[PDB]
């Protein structure tokens, strides 16, 4: 199951997109009111509401755990999921595999506040309370327990007595690992897979290329540079000129921000479903018919992405 | 607190401390600390040639009185140990046009619009230390002068002075109506946030503010290599003219008018132009110029002129009145 | 022609300011200007030795303010984003600069980031939780001699579960919460 | 916003009828009622966007009310951090105040666990505890609170042989 988590943060600045090194133009400016400093408000607000979904949905265990040297695990591998300590960012193979495929006038593009290493660690941490405490960790200190008991005590939870676990494990574990396999490979020979979290980087693209292609109309003035504007004729035809392209940029910006607004709404919705689908099926085991997966529910583990989980 | 832009004396600025004559630009900060009345007031105007009205702000005995005169007194001054009189800086007096009657003697002196602006404030400190702390002046009179004032001294018979620039502040009114507190919107990055936010008190944390841009500084021009040039050697160093009746009229082009060379090769007694001027010929080259070859006369070329009449421009060589060219010889 | 500084130039009465760098773009022989996707004139030639000339903007960006509040102390610091340490100061010891006030205090003790370039803070090579955000996992804080210091940003202790195939831990004690 | 021009001559509507002609006074107002009509389609926009969360949020409150004050929940992390227990609401100022009781566990002890037990050839397996040791004598414990118990039969069951345990002891299995 694939799910956005955050977008691209921006910044726009008034004068250096509308009223482009022109002591002439940032005068007009002033007698429009105040839309630039509650547009700015509204970006800024959008802005720090981009890292707070992060810190929402992966920031939920005070400590970071670290798993053992590795060793048998009752015959399950974990191999493609646990971090890969012999390469730089200290990912996952499964993680390398979703980073390779997934590909100015007066805006600006700001760094997201955590870095990729850190969401790492933290899915790394996840992974580790996860297959050596259970699901306890998420209740208060951390009880450790062999995991060949943790999915007896799994089975227990959808009406399976015990005995079938314990009678049946080398069959069990060869089906987890063959599921795991087949996982990376099916992955990689559709190309379709990671389509809507592509989706949004082209939206953004799109809008930004948008935003910036409009700074050449000339809504139906003389021209659409300033400079052969003021240096023809007299100042009023020069005001008038002015006005005009100050209100179709006006325009543009508001149209700009609202897509924003609605886009950034969106995503919050997406990313709070994100943060109970974490804490309601990888925490613990979930009851909810067709929310954790399709039939009855066992385990869940994350792994971060791009934009993403 | 409200948030203005005006013309102000700038935070921690440089500030001289004292008849020279100071320039008045855009205003001036006066502030006097003495006791015994030697600076009897301000004179202000441009000349003192009976053109502009000095404006002589005398505090004579009581109070102010403002009196929009002239008083020449004789020229030869002296020390004096009553007149208290006798300052002949100035030559000419004219007709009167205004009058008006009514430590730490501070005082703004503002011009705009046509309204002498006089913002008066006086603190009877006792003391001859810099005094820190807050005191607002109030707008004693205006003067609807509509005059200009460009210089001033001060009247003699301990001071600073100041000048002013555009700026915003912030102000703080009090629960009356009393200014006790401003803040610059220049000096330091703090009182920057601090007008942003629009109080004078600023919690932890990280705060966006204005942007920084990096202005250029030289201007490089580069037009194509050039190439062409203006054929002149073979018309003004050639080996044969012709007549006056039998004048040519050679086509000429690439022509700039960008003559420096016949500046150097020929020292030219005679250079009218009667067009635009010759050093702006530079600015825009032509295409169909044509020349003419003419050996004439001493006493002949003063005709070769538009409106002229004689035997030659009647009869050989005529000229338009709207001619736009240069007469070479 | 001056390269590699920001100037004014005017190529056969195209006008515009910039930065002029060599570039590798072939252009057609009959070809002079070059354009971007949308409006921008990215490349030109040079009239006289026929060289590919990229015309690059102006360095711009945020000049956002780090206080740790006026009821404690009046030191602040100052972040520039989206630029290098280099310039920047070479804007300061040559001027032309937007911000007015220029220099704030200099005084060595620049940092260099991702995020821009830090003035008025030491890095140092502790780690604990974040106070102030600043950047890239870089965060601020107010310690004494009190200055304010920039630092990477922990994510907390680092605890190991010692896991085994037989050990089971069960608690004996439980304690009641409230939380609002 | 009133206060703005919006490129015109004036800001006040009495001034601009007294000084010129009623047609230039027509541009000029035709001017301020579009600057203001666009100022309050905004107004309008924004509120609609900001209505649009708020109710979201409402929604989400009237959930946890239901099934954290009516009933108790056995989703994590929604009716408090820990396992829940009860929950008391308060009224606010435009909002609601939730008092979440939860449990929480400490004071940890390790020990030896074993998946099943083999007496007399059969496996046992325990009924609803968790079988443990504290390395001279096993017991059958509960899974979030200690006490140990000896084990018999009403307290296991059994199923197969012992042949397919892995980590299976030969303790003693009583009988009443
Ligand atoms: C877990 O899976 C990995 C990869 O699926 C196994 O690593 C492979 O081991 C075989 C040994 O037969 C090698 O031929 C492959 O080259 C290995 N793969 C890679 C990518 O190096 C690993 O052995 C599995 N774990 C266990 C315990 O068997
Ligand atoms: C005008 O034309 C004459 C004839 O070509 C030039 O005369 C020559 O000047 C050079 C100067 O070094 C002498 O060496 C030659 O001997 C001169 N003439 C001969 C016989 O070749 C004259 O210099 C030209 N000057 C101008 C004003 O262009
Ligand atoms: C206003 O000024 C008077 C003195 O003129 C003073 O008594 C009073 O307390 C002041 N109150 C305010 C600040 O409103
Ligand atoms: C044109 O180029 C040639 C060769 O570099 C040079 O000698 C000449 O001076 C140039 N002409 C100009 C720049 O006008
Ligand atoms: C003038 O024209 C005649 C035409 O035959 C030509 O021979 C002569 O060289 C020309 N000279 C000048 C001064 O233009
Ligand atoms: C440092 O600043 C220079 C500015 O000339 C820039 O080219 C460079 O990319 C910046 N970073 C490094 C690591 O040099
Ligand atoms: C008991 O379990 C805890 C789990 O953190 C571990 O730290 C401790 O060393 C263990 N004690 C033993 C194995 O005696
Ligand atoms: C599992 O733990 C037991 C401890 O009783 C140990 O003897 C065995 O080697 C472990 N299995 C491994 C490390 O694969
Ligand atoms: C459990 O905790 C309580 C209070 O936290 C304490 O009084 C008591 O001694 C502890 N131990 C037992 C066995 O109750
Ligand atoms: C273990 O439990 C038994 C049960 O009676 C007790 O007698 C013994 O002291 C405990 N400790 C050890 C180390 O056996
Ligand atoms: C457990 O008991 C059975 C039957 O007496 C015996 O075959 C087996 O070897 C015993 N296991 C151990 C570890 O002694």
């Amino acid at each position: 199951e694939i799910l956005p988590v955050s977008m691209t943060k921006t910044s726009v600045d008034c004068t250096m997109y509308i009223c482009g090194d022109s002591t002439e133009c940032s005068n007009l400016l002033l007698q429009y009111g105040s839309f630039c400093t509650q547009l700015k408000r509204a970006l800024t607000g959008i802005a720090v509401e981009q890292d707070k979904n992060t810190q929402e949905v992966f920031a939920q265990v005070k400590q970071i755990y670290k798993t053992p040297p590795i060793k048998y695990f009752g015959g399950f591998n974990f191999s493609q999921i646990l971090p890969d300590p012999s390469k730089p960012s200290k990912r996952s193979p499964i993680e390398d595999l979703l980073f390779n495929k997934v590909t100015f006038n007066g805006l600006t593009v700001l760094p997201p506040l955590l870095t990729d290493e850190m969401i790492a660690q933290y899915t790394s941490a996840l992974l580790a309370g996860t297959i050596t405490s259970g699901w306890t960790f998420g209740a208060g200190p951390a009880l450790q327990i062999p995991f060949p008991m943790q999915m007896a005590y799994r089975f227990n939870g959808i009406g399976v007595t015990q005995n079938v676990l314990y009678e049946n494990q080398k069959l069990i574990a060869n089906q987890f690992n063959s599921a795991i396999g087949k996982i990376q490979d099916s992955l990689f020979s559709t190309p379709s897979a990671l389509g809507k979290l592509q989706d949004v980087v082209n939206h953004n693209a799109q809008a930004l290329n948008t935003l910036v292609k409009q700074l050449s109309s000339k809504f139906g003035a003389i021209s659409s540079v300033l400079n052969d504007i003021l240096s023809r004729l007299d100042p009023p035809e020069a005001e008038v000129q002015i006005d005009r392209l100050i209100t179709g940029r006006l325009q543009s910006l508001q149209t700009y921000v609202t897509q924003q607004l609605i886009r950034a709404a969106e995503i919050r919705a997406s990313a709070n479903l994100a943060a109970t689908k974490m804490s309601e099926c990888v925490l613990g085991q979930s009851k909810r018919v067709d929310f954790c997966g399709k039939g009855y529910h066992l385990m869940s583990f994350p792994q971060s992405a791009p934009h993403g989980v | 607190l409200h948030l203005t832009q005006d013309l102000f004396l700038p935070f921690f600025s440089n500030v001289t401390w004292f008849n020279p004559v100071l320039p008045f630009n855009d205003g001036v900060y006066f502030a006097s600390t003495e006791k015994s009345n030697i600076i009897r007031g301000w004179i202000f105007g441009t000349t003192l040639d009976s053109k502009t009205q000095s404006l002589l702000i005398v505090n004579n005995a009581t109070n102010v009185f403002i009196k929009v005169c002239e008083f020449q007194f004789c020229n030869d001054p002296f020390l004096d140990v009553w007149m208290e009189s006798e300052s002949g800086v100035y030559s000419s007096a004219n007709n009167c046009t205004f009058e008006y009657v009514s430590n730490l003697r501070e005082f703004v002196f503002k011009n705009i619009d046509g309204y002498f602006k006089i913002y008066s404030k006086h603190t009877p400190i006792i003391g001859r230390d810099f005094p820190q702390g807050f005191s607002a002046l109030e707008p004693l009179v205006d003067l609807p002068i509509g005059i200009n004032i460009t210089r001033f001294q001060t009247l003699l018979a301990d001071y600073y002075v100041g000048y002013l620039q555009p700026r915003t502040f912030l102000l703080k009114y009090n629960e009356n109506g009393t200014i006790t507190d401003a803040v610059d919107c220049a000096l330091d990055p703090l009182s920057e946030t601090k007008c942003t936010l629009k109080s004078f008190t600023v919690e932890k944390g990280i705060y966006q503010t204005s942007n920084f841009r990096v202005q250029p500084t030289e201007s490089i021009v580069r037009f194509p290599n050039v190439t062409n040039l203006c054929p002149f050697h073979e018309v003004f160093n050639a080996t044969r003219f012709a007549s006056v009746y039998a004048w040519n009229r050679t086509r000429i082009s690439n022509c700039v008018a960008d003559y420096s060379v016949l500046y150097n090769f020929a020292p030219f007694f005679a250079f009218k132009c009667y067009g635009v001027s010759p050093t702006k010929l530079n600015d825009l080259c032509f295409t169909n110029v044509y020349a003419d070859s003419f050996v004439i006369k001493g006493n002949e070329v003063s005709q070769i002129a538009p409106g002229q009449t004689g035997n030659i421009a009647d009869y050989n060589y005529k000229l338009p009145d709207d001619f736009t060219g240069c007469v070479i010889a | 022609l001056v390269k590699n500084k920001c100037v004014n130039f005017n190529f056969n009465g195209l006008t515009g300011t910039g930065v002029l760098t060599k570039s590798n773009k072939k252009f057609l022989p009959f070809q002079q200007f070059g354009r971007d996707i949308v409006d921008t004139t990215d490349a030109v030639r040079d009239p006289q030795t026929l060289e590919i000339l990229d015309i690059t903007p102006c360095s711009f960006g945020g000049v956002s303010v780090i206080t740790p509040g006026t009821n404690t102390s009046n030191q602040v610091a100052v972040l520039y984003q989206g630029v290098n340490c280099t310039e920047v100061s070479v804007a300061i010891h040559a001027d032309q600069l937007t911000p007015t006030w220029r220099v704030y205090s200099t005084g060595s003790n620049v940092f260099q980031t991702r995020a821009g370039c830090l003035i008025g803070a030491e890095y140092v090579n502790n780690s604990y939780e974040c106070d102030i955000p600043i950047g890239a996992g870089v965060c601020a804080s107010y310690q004494t001699s009190q200055s304010i210091i920039a630092y990477t940003m922990s994510l907390g202790a680092e605890n190991s579960v010692a896991y085994s195939n037989n050990s089971i831990a069960i608690p004996t004690n439980f304690t009641i919460s409230v939380t609002t | 916003q009133l206060s703005s021009k919006f490129g015109a001559i004036s800001s006040v509507l009495n001034d601009i009828l007294s000084r010129l002609d009623p047609p230039e006074a027509e541009v000029q107002i035709d001017r301020l009622i579009t600057g203001r009509l666009q100022s309050l389609q905004t107004y309008v926009t924004q509120q609609l966007i900001r209505a649009a969360e708020i109710r979201a949020s409402a929604n989400l409150a009237a959930t946890k009310m239901s099934e954290c004050v009516l009933g108790q929940s056995k989703r994590v992390d929604f009716c408090g951090k820990g396992y829940h227990l009860m929950s008391f609401p308060q009224s606010a100022p435009h909002g609601v105040v939730f008092l979440h009781v939860t449990y929480v566990p400490a004071q940890e002890k390790n020990f030896t666990t074993a998946p099943a037990i083999c007496h007399d050839g059969k496996a046992h397996f325990p009924r609803e505890g968790v079988f443990v040791s504290n390395g001279t004598h096993w017991f059958v414990t509960q899974r979030n609170f200690y006490e140990p118990q000896i084990i018999t039969t009403d307290n296991t069951f059994v199923s197969g042989n012992c042949d397919v345990v892995i980590g299976i002891v030969n303790n003693t299995v009583y009988d009443p």
